[PDB]
């Protein structure tokens, strides 16, 4: 079939990682215009979206150029953290360097080189201003919080931020060597609140809860079980194949009822009063399962079992066969509190300790999703923190900073690849370019001005450009932790210089 | 459809040898650039291999097809070679062009060429010819296993992906016989390994594992039963398959098998081989009881790997549960499941330290084309290496033996008075791409940069001192360890030169146009 | 229906559909007898030096070139 | 790229281009639409309440405003026009805005403050009114009942919408008085002034035939079992092959049930809810044959406004099949009334039931839905306005008169802000006095006359007056009968605001796919 | 890509070696006797002709594009 | 960015009034027009004050917007 050649595959490399890469632009340095998906291809939707990785699969990411910093960039906000509005950003500023350099007829080594070069000297540079707040577990906690805070920003959260800021702090906290993502338990769901992020005891737990079955228990030990049936039971019996007329497709629907009863039986076995069967059951179940004294407990959680299996020392395994195999779960009340007009079996007495439940009760799911990466990241970026002390100042404030020696270098240190350096500390000023305009500062004045500024050491000096301004990272706290900054260029930089390279696609 | 002859065809064959050679050549050496390739199928592939572009390359114009086959044919044997003859091709071939252009007839121009080359892979001869055996070839092959495995991208940090190779050929085959196996050594790889996961294995690695690690997890020396018996459904080729929905059924099976296979798996245990390999392996059913039977035993295996571990093995066949007898018991050194400090990676190593039939060469990496680029690199590495573990025999690259090859054929040329005197000149000309594209492979003004190397052959006339090959400032071949098995730049040059000289020898195109498959 | 044609017209249209076909084995047959790597199919490809296989392997177009193939086959 | 740049314009302008003809409002203006859509197809359009709710737009910005207009009905249910209308005027400062190169932050900054300035001086003129006072929720829902559908019988909606409230309104000045806690329920048959206040939680339903209780004390039911009979919920011993046997199946079926309909009605039930779904079929309906010869309401899959407010108001809980009897959690009833007026509709009314201090309920009556409708619309919103007044106090103008003293007001302080938002928040405070001249919009020739008299005038009330757009002439708009809720406008206002700065924050390329 | 032309010297001579066992009156190969007979045949050009010198020159001449070809190829 | 530098004198305008001082005419990184001391003959301000709306006056002068062929001519 197919051979493509240098010029549209690099120009396809440049357009799409380029197109993506102003996506998110605005939204990204600090708050500029934000960035609306409009969802017109495959639904009708009006939909804001600040993410990248949202935006990149949103968007047809089909460009194979594109593919590249999509998969790049959700690669590098999956492993540190917020790197993806980062990524698809960088490189496609890097993009726009080799151009010239390209267009220059630069050799696609020197290009290359120069800026995984200038990659390393400018990180090298991102090493130096970045500095430990974290010496002090106060301050460290202190640390852990404006590292987070700088994570939670230019996202769309009402209140959620402040109950996830001191959670990235005491996820890490309590757990002694690193945070807790798994110990913390996300539960998205829409309740009596508009905006909510809180600690869950235990891990609350929805039904409607009727008919003859008590609809609170006391002193719950639970045994934890993964087996167990629906309308048909998994054991012996547990199928029948009876239909000869059509009175019996009547008929064979009612012999369902006979599979339910006989296991209502089984958890009187063990005897045990607190026992989970993680699949669902009805009222009419309930009806059932009230009459034995053995309740038979409806979608319990995995890893709100693992959040039991955590503290309670209990465990988290499959199937199940007898009670001392899995390992008893107590939990000291397990109970139905209804939130709105619809009840929640909540399972309590168990409040916190080695691991965290977290229900956020937002307006929209909407409002819950972008709290989790903003959480998330700031979870990893904290646990960033627990190592790393350094914070090093953000809104860009590395960049120029990085940008300031490889300029310096490039002039220098290469007799050559300062065309890559310098286009390196070129593409680094991008970001603040973008959000200082966005800002209403001259991004002129900022970029190399505050540059010489913070990169001849004044490096809280940085962008406060939602004051339009320049501004104290320190004193505003936004600042976040040196390794969320090296990385995302690190993604970035092969980012871009894969496609740079490539100079041939073949196609099937 | 349509008769095309001389410019017509020439020009026809013209294009894509010579516009394929062009991605190659940017793809040329490790400096060489790689190329993401995406398929209708939404496939991605990145590749600065040739062999794999040609692979990947299902363009048409079936001469370059015939490159896809060209490069496979030096890929086993020299390894290296396989883009550099691609892009020789379409050097020699544009330099055949205004040959006719001058009214160079269509045979003048290919056998000028022709006899040049031999010339060239006679002064090929004149660099290092020389013959190792395997534990001093190692030296040369890994300084080559850095260029093969590197210009494979990370060769860096292993010479475990080196030094197996340097077993692999010489345990499957003789260092004398230099009968190609690459065939008897089994270059398996596994992504969730690393790339500083690499492993040779003398025998076979069987991925299946003990049916529970209860059961021992080490069989004794040999004593493996050879078994191509159900204890699970054996895809058995009479009847048709319906399973039963009845409780009555239901119990009335459950006890069949149950007294069966353990009485097989007991019968294994009466054959004397205390592992039990089966061609049609092991349900839980049967493994409950080959647990209560305390038999270590494998489960599933795949049809020809149970005759694999046979040959690999030296393993003396027990055909069927119907043919049992305990005298015949398959080898193994050691049965057990292997967790490489890769636990995700889970094979039973049957470990041959008697007889080892087929010699495993396991490297590992993060994912797919990662240990595809290892693999290739394994490959290729091996490949360049089995050439020298046979005969060591090492041209310096990068344009040193160009020149060096370009110097005697271009006054040779002009000794013979036959009209190829130009063309056996043009020749030598051709030769210049190999420097000039990995100079600007390497970002460097090639005609300068080759002359250097001239320079150097004017004064060394031999590759040691070269271009920079791998971009490092030091030109350098020999020093710079570029090192290029002697073999393969004959094997190389004579792959494009007949190639193209029946490109050059076919003039006579019957096609609806000028290219086709 | 029928179609039909005389004389000259046809005639050196007889000589006419000859002088194409003896053209395909022109520069063949030696060493540097040209050879021909004849593709009449998309995926079949053949190469000859004679022209008896590529005669079967070409069309015949007319009976001239019909008439030929025996006669070199031959 | 140029695409955010022209795309930004088709958002402001596919949003501001049918937004802007969609000013026809407030009053007998301009002529009426018939609307054949791009399908063909015959629709008869006015009154543009309903047509902004008809709305269907190409382009999303368009579509903003569908919901936009959606979105100022349940803030208020008065002016829907009003935030559709003035959705344009801010759109209107963007583009000149945008022209003038203000970075659209800066615009999008200049809408709050704005939106900080200009509901403050609406609440600065707006006119205090109580949300428990019966007069003052009768005025206000007076003229939110004058112009809207029914008035002779909202004379009995007027106090029904204030009767309503005193329930539901919790005491005093409280956060109360949602669409929740009126229950707004149609009745078949009747007519408006057989629309009536019907206290507590009355559970509009179709309960089968009659025979059924009209009979004080019911156990009202929710049921999520079958009756287990033969061919309900137990097994048929009985295979049918035959006609013996099939006329078989049904007897057993129909003999067995006749046991636990009663037994349905022991538990004291003169209702229960069957379960919404089907556990076969559910409940066979030979089965609520004899339910209700019990004397127990059914409606087989029940609508979903039963289950929930006897689950939220009465606080009803599924029960035991009657094999095994109930529960006893049915929900607090002491009768099950199902009336038929004009003969018509079927009906549960609950009174002796467990009650928030809330969920008052009307049951809208009439001999169609027209009746019905023209009572529920009316009253609604007379609800709604009332609710605005419980959810904001005080009053304003009806038809963005007030607006209009605001954009005096404003401008200056929009002038003297002397920001970058300023000269924004300078030239969005002028897009309001355009709203009364633009509903004037469609009707006539000779005719621009009135468009800035439909200004300056009020400009020249002075700050405190001008014409009354729902009656006409200049008097102090803000109380004339001439009025809404404070709540409704101010609304509108945060309505339309951050849909237009969502337009401003449109960038780049964006169709997901 | 060379290995086909080889066999055919192989497949060739023993055709042609048979064909020398076949048929042992062998005369010189590559179109030796055509110019002569392109000669002695447009020799009757000047012996036969009251017309068909014409037709005795235009055969005579035909037999020598052969190898001409060859020559020419 | 005259907004913006349009913004600042504003502030002062609502800080101060009739500013002696102002923005930098010089473009002087201090915005007076006391520091600029850029002052013009409080006639020829209101001297140019005449003129502008003069022109608008004059624009509109009769209802004559046509022309016999001859407008420009």
């Amino acid at each position: 079939a197919d051979e493509e050649r240098a010029e549209t595959a690099r120009l396809t490399s440049f357009i799409g990682a380029i197109a993506i890469g102003d996506l998110v632009k605005s939204t990204l340095g600090p708050k500029g215009m934000d960035k609306i998906l409009l969802s017109s291809g495959r639904d009708a939707s009006l939909m804001v979206t600040n993410d990248g990785a949202t935006i990149l699969k949103n968007i047809g990411v089909d460009n194979p150029a594109a593919k590249v910093l999509v998969d790049m960039s959700r690669v590098q906000d999956d492993e540190v953290g917020d790197g993806t509005t980062s990524v698809t950003v960088l490189a496609a500023e890097l993009l726009r360097e080799a151009e010239s350099l390209i267009a220059k007829k630069i050799h696609p080594q020197t290009i290359i080189a120069g800026w995984r070069e200038a990659t390393k000297a400018a990180r090298e540079a991102l090493l130096s201003s970045a500095v430990d707040h974290g010496s002090d577990e106060v301050k460290f906690r202190q640390d852990l919080m404006n590292i987070a805070g700088t994570t939670l920003s230019s996202k769309l959260l009402t209140h959620h931020k402040d109950h996830f800021t001191k959670l990235a702090v005491e996820a890490v906290l309590r757990l002694k060597g690193s945070g807790n993502l798994e110990a913390i338990h996300i539960i998205k769901k829409l309740g009596g609140s508009l905006a909510d992020s809180y600690l869950d005891e235990g891990f609350l737990l929805d039904k409607k809860i009727g008919v003859n079955q008590p609809k609170r228990i006391e002193n719950a030990k639970i045994l934890i079980a993964n087996t167990g049936m629906d309308t048909d039971k998994i054991k012996i019996f547990g199928s029948r194949v009876r239909v000869d007329s059509t009175a019996k497709v009547a008929e064979i629907e009612h012999a369902e009822k006979e599979k339910m009863k006989e296991k209502v039986e089984r958890i009187l076995k063990h005897g045990i009063n607190c026992f989970i069967n993680r699949q669902l059951i009805y009222n009419y179940p309930e009806q059932l399962f009230g009459a034995a004294g053995v309740m038979a407990i409806e979608h319990a959680d995995f890893a709100g079992v693992e959040r039991l299996a955590l503290v309670t020392g209990g465990e988290i395994a499959s199937t199940f066969d007898h009670p001392e195999l899995v390992k008893l779960g107590s939990c000291k009340l397990i109970e139905e509190v209804m939130i709105g007009e619809d009840k929640l079996i909540h399972f309590s007495g168990v409040a916190l300790g080695e691991a965290c439940t977290i229900v956020l009760r937002g307006a929209t799911q909407q409002i819950l999703d972008e709290a989790e990466r903003s959480l998330h990241d700031a979870l990893c970026v904290l646990a960033q923190t627990v190592k790393d002390s350094r914070t090093v100042y953000g809104g860009g404030c590395s960049e120029m900073l990085m940008a300031h020696a490889v300029t310096q270098l490039a002039n220098r240190t290469p007799g050559k690849e300062a065309v890559a350096m310098e286009s390196y500390a070129k593409a680094l000023r991008m970001l603040p370019t973008i959000i200082a305009d966005n800002a209403g500062y001259d991004s002129a004045d900022l970029v190399a001005q505050l540059r010489a500024a913070h990169s001849e050491g004044n490096t809280t000096a940085g962008l406060d450009m939602r004051e339009g301004t320049i501004g104290d990272m320190a004193i505003l706290g936004i600042t976040e932790s040196f390794q969320v900054k090296r990385q995302v260029l690190l993604s970035a930089a092969e980012a871009a210089e894969v496609i740079l390279r490539v100079d041939n696609i073949i196609k099937a | 459809k349509s008769r095309l002859m001389g410019l017509e065809a020439l020009k026809s064959h013209i294009m894509a040898a010579k516009a394929v050679a062009n991605t190659m050549r940017t793809s040329l050496g490790p400096n060489g650039l790689d190329k993401m390739m995406v398929d209708k199928d939404g496939d991605v592939t990145v590749t600065n291999d040739g062999a794999t572009i040609l692979s990947m390359m299902d363009v048409d114009h079936q001469i370059a097809k015939l490159m896809v086959e060209l490069s496979k044919s030096q890929d086993d044997e020299i390894g290296d070679g396989t883009t550099g003859v691609v892009v020789l091709a379409g050097a020699l071939l544009e330099e055949a062009e205004q040959l006719l252009d001058r009214g160079i007839h269509p045979i003048r121009i290919a056998d000028g060429y022709e006899q040049a080359a031999r010339v060239a892979i006679e002064h090929l001869d004149k660099i290092s010819d020389s013959v190792l055996v395997d534990i001093k070839d190692t030296e040369p092959l890994i300084q080559t296993a850095k260029t093969t495995l590197g210009s494979k991208v990370v060769n860096s940090c292993h010479r475990q992906m080196a030094e197996i190779a340097v077993n692999a050929v010489l345990t499957v085959a003789d260092m004398e016989r230099r009968d190609v196996d690459f065939e008897l050594i089994k270059v398996e790889g596994k992504v969730g390994g690393r790339l500083e996961d690499t492993k040779l294995i003398k025998g076979v690695i069987v991925d299946k594992d003990f049916s529970h690690p209860q059961m021992p997890k080490k069989v004794e020396d040999a004593k493996i039963a050879i078994l191509t018996c159900p204890f699970e459904p054996p895809k058995p080729k009479t009847k048709h398959k319906l399973d039963v929905t009845s409780v009555e059924d239901y119990k009335a099976l459950q006890k069949y098998e149950k007294e069966k296979f353990e009485e097989m798996i007991q019968q294994i245990k009466e054959t004397g081989a205390n592992l039990a390999i089966c061609q049609w392996g092991f349900d839980d059913e049967a493994n409950h009881l080959l647990l209560q039977n305390n038999l270590p035993a494998v489960r599933w295996v795949g049809g020809p790997e149970i005759e694999l571990i046979a040959i690999a093995t030296g393993g003396r066949i027990v055909p069927r549960f119907s043919e049992l007898t305990a005298e015949k018991l398959g080898f193994a050194g050691l049965v057990q499941e292997i967790s490489f400090g890769t636990t995700k990676d889970k094979m039973l190593v049957i470990e041959q330290c008697k007889n080892s039939r087929a010699v495993t060469i396991f490297i590992r990496g993060g994912n797919k084309m990662i240990i595809e680029e290892a693999k290739r690199s394994l490959h290729d590495a091996l490949c360049v290496i089995r050439n020298l573990i046979r005969d060591n025999r090492v041209v310096y690259g990068g344009g040193a033996a160009e020149i060096s090859c370009a110097l005697a054929v271009s006054q040779e040329a002009d000794k013979c008075p036959t009209l190829e005197q130009y063309a056996m000149r043009a020749f030598a000309d051709a030769l210049e791409v190999i420097p000039m594209a990995l100079s600007e492979n390497s970002g460097m003004n090639p005609i300068q940069t080759m002359t250097e190397v001239r320079a150097r052959q004017v004064k060394e006339m031999n590759p040691a001192l070269g271009i920079d090959c791998l971009h490092k400032g030091t030109n350098d071949m020999k020093q710079q360890h570029v090192i290029e098995t002697l073999i393969g730049k004959k094997q190389q040059i004579s792959l494009a030169t007949q190639m193209v000289r029946m490109i050059l020898k076919i003039d006579d195109i019957r096609k609806p146009g000028e290219s086709e498959e | 229906g029928t179609d039909s044609s005389q004389g000259i017209p046809q005639l050196v249209s007889n000589i006419s559909a000859c002088q194409v076909i003896a053209e395909a084995v022109r520069t063949t047959l030696g060493p540097r007898g040209m050879d021909k790597l004849i593709v009449d199919g998309r995926g079949k490809a053949t190469i000859s030096n004679d022209g008896a296989t590529i005669l079967k392997l070409l069309d015949v177009v007319h009976p001239a070139a019909k008439t030929l193939v025996d006669i070199a086959k031959s | 790229r140029d695409k955010p740049a022209q795309i930004r314009f088709s958002n402001i302008s596919a949003a501001k281009a049918v937004a802007d003809a969609i000013r026809t409002s407030l009053g007998p203006k301009g002529m009426d639409k018939m609307i054949q859509d791009g399908k063909g197809d015959v629709t008869i359009t006015n009154d543009g309440a309903t047509i902004l709710k008809q709305m269907q737009v190409l382009h999303p910005a368009a579509r903003m405003l569908v919901e936009l207009s959606k979105a100022q009905d349940i803030e208020a249910g008065d002016g829907t026009t009003s935030v559709v209308i003035i959705a344009g005027s801010l759109l209107d400062s963007c583009t000149k805005l945008l022209q003038k190169g203000i970075h659209p932050t800066i615009i999008s900054e200049s809408f709050q403050k704005a939106l900080e300035k200009g509901i403050e001086i609406l609440t600065d003129m707006s006119r205090p009114v109580e949300l428990s006072d019966r007069e003052t929720l009768l005025n206000s829902a007076t003229t939110s009942l004058n112009s809207k559908v029914v008035s002779q019988y909202s004379s009995l909606l007027s106090p029904m919408s204030v009767n309503a409230v005193m329930k539901v309104i919790d005491p005093a000045t409280a956060t109360s008085v949602d669409l929740r806690d009126i229950k707004i329920v149609k009745k078949l048959g009747g007519t408006i002034d057989d629309c009536e206040l019907v206290e507590g939680l009355v559970l509009t339903q179709k309960v089968s035939n009659s025979g059924i209780t009209r009979v004080e004390k019911a156990k009202i039911g929710l049921i999520q079992f079958c009756l287990s009979a033969p061919k309900t919920d137990m097994d048929n011993q009985i295979v049918v092959s035959d006609y013996a046997q099939m006329d078989r199946v049904l007897r057993e079926e129909r003999a067995y049930i006749l046991n636990l309909v009663k037994q349905i009605k022991k538990t004291g039930c003169n209702v229960l809810l069957i379960q919404k779904s089907i556990l076969r079929d559910a409940l066979s309906d030979l089965a609520l044959h004899f339910l209700n010869k019990m004397k127990i309401m059914v409606i087989k899959d029940i609508e979903r406004e039963d289950i929930e407010f006897i689950c939220k108001t009465i606080g009803t809980k599924p029960v035991a099949h009657i094999d095994q009897f109930t529960a006893d959690m049915l929900g607090s009833a002491e009768l099950a009334e199902e009336v038929n007026l004009n003969g018509s509709g079927k009906l549960l009314k609950i009174t002796g039931c467990a009650s928030p201090g809330k969920t008052v309920t009307i049951v809208v009556r009439g001999s169609n839905k027209l009746v019905i409708e023209e009572a529920e619309r009316s009253i609604h919103d007379a609800l709604c306005v009332i609710r605005c007044l419980v959810k904001k106090r005080a009053l304003i103008a009806g038809g963005g008169a007030p607006e209009i003293e605001l954009a005096l007001r404003l401008t200056e302080y929009s002038r003297t802000l002397s920001g970058m938002e300023s000269y924004c928040v300078r030239a969005f405070a002028d897009a309001m006095e355009v709203i009364p001249s633009t509903l004037a919009e469609n009707a006539g020739l000779n005719p621009i006359s009135t468009v800035t008299e439909l200004r300056n005038r009020h400009a020249q009330g002075e700050k405190t007056a001008g014409i009354n757009v729902r009656k006409g002439g200049i008097s102090n708009i803000l109380e004339e009968l001439v009025v809404q809720p404070l709540l409704v406008s101010v609304s509108a206002l945060t309505l339309a605001t951050e849909t237009v700065r969502s337009i401003l924050k449109i960038d780049d390329v964006v169709n997901t796919r | 890509q060379f290995m086909e032309e080889t066999e055919r010297s192989l497949h060739d001579a023993i055709m042609i070696v048979r064909r020398a066992i076949k048929n042992d009156s062998v005369v010189a190969g590559g179109g030796a006797i055509e110019m002569e007979l392109s000669k002695y045949l447009r020799d009757y050009s000047r012996t036969i002709p009251g017309k068909q010198q014409l037709l005795i020159g235009a055969y005579a001449k035909a037999l020598e594009i052969i190898p001409r070809q060859l020559c020419d190829n």
